[PDB]
């Protein structure tokens, strides 16, 4: 099971 | 053979996946170069966006497991680099 919620949160944070 | 080499070989039939992995490879090369930090972050961000969607599209199997491992690692490398840059 891949936690896409965690990954999507982390990705938005990284992008800044 | 590293996990990354193997993922690349499993991706031989999927040019979009190979291309996203090459962008990630450039990010890691940039992280090793003097002055390369911002370019690395930009390459990490771009490749990660693509790889996340490719991971969502991937059917279950060994390639998906390898891709998930690589995405987790790339995200962590980029996060750490971003903190270093922020200083
Ligand atoms: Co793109």
């Amino acid at each position: 099971d891949i936690d896409f919620d965690d990954l999507s949160r982390r990705f938005e944070e990284l992008k800044k | 053979t590293s996990a990354r080499d193997l993922l690349r070989e499993m991706a031989r039939d999927k040019p979009r996946l190979l291309a996203a992995l090459e962008v990630a490879s450039a990010a890691m090369a940039k992280e090793e170069a003097a002055g390369g930090e911002q370019d690395a972050l930009d390459l990490y961000q771009h490749s990660l966006g693509e790889l996340l969607l490719l991971l969502a599209a991937e059917p279950p199997g060994r390639r998906r497991e390898l891709l998930h491992t690589e995405v987790q690692n790339l995200m962590a490398r980029a996060e750490y680099l971003k903190e270093q840059v922020k200083m």
